[PDB]
Order: C-alpha cells, then structure tokens, then sequence
C-alpha cells in the first residue's frame, strides 16, 4: 500500500484528514483513488502558495481567504502556520497542507511552545509524504504537490472539461520556493509576487527598475532565469483587497 | 442409605464449591470494567487536552 488515510484531530481543533504517502517516487501514484477516498472528486479551482510561513500578512490573508470563498477554491500550502489558518477555519474552507513526514512536527496537547514546523490548527487534508529510507527533506516534496494540485484541479476524468485554474501566490517566507517555482513555470502555471518578503520585495523592485538599475543580492541566478520564461505578475500591495482581485482574477480568466 | 448418605455429601460439596467461585468471579468482573472505563476517561482526556 503506498498511501494509507488517517483522520488526524488537532489538539483544541478541527478534525483533518491525514494521508502518509510511503513512497512519494511511486510510478504512476493513483491519485485518482486517493482523492476519491478523499471526496475530493470534483475539478476546485486552486491558489497555491509557495513558501509559505509565519508572517506578519493578518489582513492580506483575510482577502486571500474571501476570494478563496467565493470562488470555491482549495488552497494548498506547506502545511505549517502561516496565519491564514483563522480565516480558513470561519469560512469553512479547505486547506490542504503537503510536507515531507520528517520535516514537520505533530502538535502536542496543552503545549505552551509551538514549534514553527508543527502541524497547523485549520488544514483540512494533510499529506505527509515520505521516500522508503524516510530521509525525505524540504523541496523533495515539490513533484508530489505540484501533481496532487494538477489533479485536484482536473477532478474526475469522466468530466469531460478544461481543468480549474490554478494561480500560484509566491511569498518566499521560507527559502525553499525555488523547486516550486521551477516546476510552476515548466507547467505555465501563473504566479503571483507578492510583497511582504525580503525575496519578494527585492524581484518586485527590480521588476519596477531599468535593467541597468537592477540588483540582485537575496535572488538566485536561476530564478531571475525563471523570470524571464514564466508568468510573474507583481502585487506592490499588502491590502486584503489588492490580493483578492488579484486571486479572483486568475482563477477566472487566463491573460496568457 | 448408603446411597442416599453419599448423594448428601456430595451435595453439600457442591453447594460449598458453588459459593466460592461466585464470589471470585465478581471480582475478576470487577477488574475488566475500571479498564473499560479508565480507557474511555484516557480517550476523552486526550480529546480535552
């Protein structure tokens, strides 16, 4: 068995469902099989966020949250707190969080200290993946996330129909997005740039700035690589609003 | 009479061995229910936090 579905309930929280994936370099995972056990059957539009964690973005998340809602769109993240998780819990939405099992931790009962990489109160599904050896690490998981999202987003295959939009929400709190964001541009997925990151902030910036004016310092040379072959749209603003047009936006229409 | 004196014994045997395993036996049936009940008040204190 290659996946085995736990119902996982968070300490002083809501009832998730918790998958162990056994071997997340399985040929031809079934997937299909899964999110039925799953009842996630159906094509959701999906906002993913890359290198999500703990930041001072409360409102920014409210906004990401209601467009979320009304859109009826799941959103995938790495499943540790990010501060959405309020906003998530009072509207019902689903959070799905993808970690590798050895990278988070469990929450404790009546734990005064929360560890940053514990499990977070307001995911719905968990997917803690791990290889066979179990030495899975931070980016091992991209593959599998990005796979479960493109399916999540297509639903079941005898609906004959263009999968749901997906947008990506590039955050950068964690330095880990660059396996993420390398996978996104090769399935010309857009993302967007959003500000409140020191990384996210500096490509803004330089987005902005003349070529000859452009510093580099915190940015990769393969992500400024990335930049030019993928679909990057900048979001200069922290307001609840700004990002939910912006969500809205790119879950409805491709301008591609 | 020899008979009937014989079935007299046996009888009061009986009745002697029939009083005591009773009695043990509750106790044994008392053990089993504080399991039961310390493993729901353990699953409902974890629930609690």
């Amino acid at each position: 068995q290659v996946w085995k579905p736990y119902d996982f309930l968070f300490p002083a929280g809501r009832l998730a469902k918790l998958v162990k994936v056994f071997d997340v370099y399985f040929k031809n995972f079934p997937f299909s099989d899964l999110l039925n056990k799953l009842k996630l059957t159906e094509g959701y539009p999906i906002v993913n966020l890359i290198g999500a964690a703990q930041s001072n973005r409360g409102k920014f998340y409210a906004g990401l949250a209601r467009a979320c809602f009304n859109s009826e769109a799941i959103i995938v993240d790495s499943a540790i707190e990010t501060g959405l998780e309020p906003y998530v819990i009072r509207r019902d939405l689903k959070l799905v969080g993808v970690a590798p099992e050895n990278c988070v931790k469990y929450p404790k009962i009546n734990s005064t200290y929360k560890d940053p990489y514990e499990l977070s109160n307001g995911h719905t599904h968990l997917f803690l993946v791990n290889d066979k050896d179990k030495t899975l690490q931070w980016s091992q998981e991209t593959l599998f996330k990005i796979q479960l999202i493109l399916k999540l987003a297509e639903g079941k295959v005898s609906k004959k129909g263009p999968r749901c939009k997906i947008v990506n929400v590039l955050l950068a709190d964690t330095p880990n997005y660059l396996d993420e964001v390398r996978l996104a541009v090769k399935y010309d997925l857009p993302i967007i740039v959003c500000k409140g990151s020191h990384i996210c902030d500096e490509i803004i910036k330089n987005s902005k700035a003349q070529e000859e004016e452009k510093q580099w310092n915190l940015v990769d040379d393969e992500m400024q690589e990335l930049l030019q072959k993928g679909h990057f749209y900048m979001l200069d603003s922290l307001d609840s609003e700004d990002i939910a047009q912006y969500i809205h936006f790119f879950l409805t229409f491709t301008p591609y | 009479i020899l008979k009937k004196l014989q079935e007299i014994k046996v009888n009061y045997e009986n009745r002697e061995e029939k009083k005591k395993l009773e009695v043990v036996k509750q106790e044994q049936e008392t053990q089993k229910e504080k399991e039961v009940l310390r493993k729901q008040l353990m699953r409902r204190s974890l629930e609690q936090g």
